[PDB]
């Protein structure tokens, strides 16, 4: 099952509609994005390793170009996912608003008028 | 002394009797407590009098913190999180204190049973009463809910209770 692919509206091979525009980004600072640059400090570390250089002095250019492309790719991606959530919200909430009979608030009981069967334990 | 209230940890007027020599021999046990009152009691007084003495000049203050009454767990709603929560944590408090209470009674029973010596069986009746009246309350309120208990297992035994007590009422009306 596919619950997205014919939303109304979707543009092919967009990958960021403008009405995304209309959420807050990620900052800098995001623990999703710290992490996606550890993965890429992670990944400059193994590619020293691999090719039998010292792991941790042997080239600092790309050890940072490795952590710049992990953030700059992880910033765009946590955008998508953002708006992925958001447009599920949205969905759900004006399901909800369009289909009341489905979704009927009852009536409200207190625990001192609701009946719980007690098992003693022993 | 005044550091306990003397109605929660009553005592009864401690009659002792007057010494009463018939013998002209000297007592060893007060020549050893004279004794032991010029080289032990007095040496600890003064050390205890300097120690007073100096607490005194560092006066500080700490007191004894209150709770207000929160809405019961009968008055909250049945996902009502927040009400739930205050009304647990009121909950636990007062089964707290309720074990107090029985500590001190129990505590009272043990006490008077060591006083009254050979004569405990009847001068310790009063206090067995208490007991049994407050073992019976806690019993009912608290037994047998288990671990993982909370004031919704409280609640529903209380019911159960309740039913069962209305239904043998009126079974013993129609008699
Ligand atoms: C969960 C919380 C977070 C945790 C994160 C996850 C874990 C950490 C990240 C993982 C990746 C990071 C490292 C990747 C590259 C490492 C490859 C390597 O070979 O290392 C050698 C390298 C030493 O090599 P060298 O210095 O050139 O000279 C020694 C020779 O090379 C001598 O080398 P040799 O080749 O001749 O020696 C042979 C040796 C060589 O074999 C190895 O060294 C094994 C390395 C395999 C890499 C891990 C695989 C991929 C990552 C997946 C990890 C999964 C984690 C999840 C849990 C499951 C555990 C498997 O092989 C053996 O001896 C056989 C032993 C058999 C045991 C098998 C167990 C292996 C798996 C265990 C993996 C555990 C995690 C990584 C452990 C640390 C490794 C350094 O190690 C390092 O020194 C690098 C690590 C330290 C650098 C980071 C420090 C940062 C800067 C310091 C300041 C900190 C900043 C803090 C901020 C605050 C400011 C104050
Ligand atoms: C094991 C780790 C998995 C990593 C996999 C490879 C990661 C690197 C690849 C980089 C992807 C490049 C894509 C960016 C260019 C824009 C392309 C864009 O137009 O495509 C959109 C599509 O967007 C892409 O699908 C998003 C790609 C991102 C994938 C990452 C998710 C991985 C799961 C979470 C694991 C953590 C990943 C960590 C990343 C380092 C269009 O959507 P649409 O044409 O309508 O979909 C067609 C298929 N449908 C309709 C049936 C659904």
């Amino acid at each position: 099952m596919t619950m997205m692919s014919g939303r109304p509206g979707r543009v092919p091979l967009q990958f960021l509609p403008n009405e995304a525009r209309s959420l807050p980004p990620p900052k800098l600072t995001d623990p999703r994005l710290v992490y996606m640059g550890f993965l890429g400090y992670c990944s400059g570390l193994i590619d020293n390793a691999i090719r039998r250089r010292p792991v941790v002095s042997a080239g600092l250019h790309r050890q940072l170009l490795y952590v710049t492309s992990f953030v700059f790719f992880g910033y765009y991606l946590l955008k998508r996912q953002d708006y992925m959530y958001a447009l599920r919200d949205h969905d759900m909430f004006a399901y909800v608003k369009s289909h009341p009979e489905d979704f009927p608030e009852k009536d409200k009981k207190t625990y001192g008028e609701i009946l719980e069967e007690f098992h003693p334990v022993r | 002394p005044d550091s306990w209230d003397k109605d929660v940890y009553p005592e009864p007027p401690r009659r002792t009797p007057a010494p009463a020599p018939q013998t002209s021999l000297p007592n060893p046990v007060t020549y050893l407590t004279k004794i032991f009152d010029l080289l032990v009691d007095r040496p600890v007084t003064l050390a205890r009098e300097f120690i007073e003495q100096q607490h005194a000049k560092n006066r500080y203050y700490y007191y004894h913190r209150e709770f207000r009454r929160v809405p019961d767990i009968t008055e909250c709603e049945e996902k009502d999180i927040l009400c739930m929560f205050e009304a647990e944590m009121q909950w636990r408090r007062d089964y707290k204190v309720d074990q107090e209470i029985v500590n001190i009674i129990q505590e009272r029973l043990k006490a008077c049973q060591q006083r009254e010596g050979e004569s405990y069986r009847q001068n310790c009746a009063k206090e067995l009463e208490q007991f049994t009246q407050v073992s019976k309350a806690f019993q009912d309120r608290y037994s047998d809910l288990g671990a993982h208990y909370s004031a919704r297992k409280c609640l529903a035994k209380q019911k159960q209770r309740m039913l069962a007590e209305r239904k043998a009422a009126k079974e013993a009306a129609a008699a």
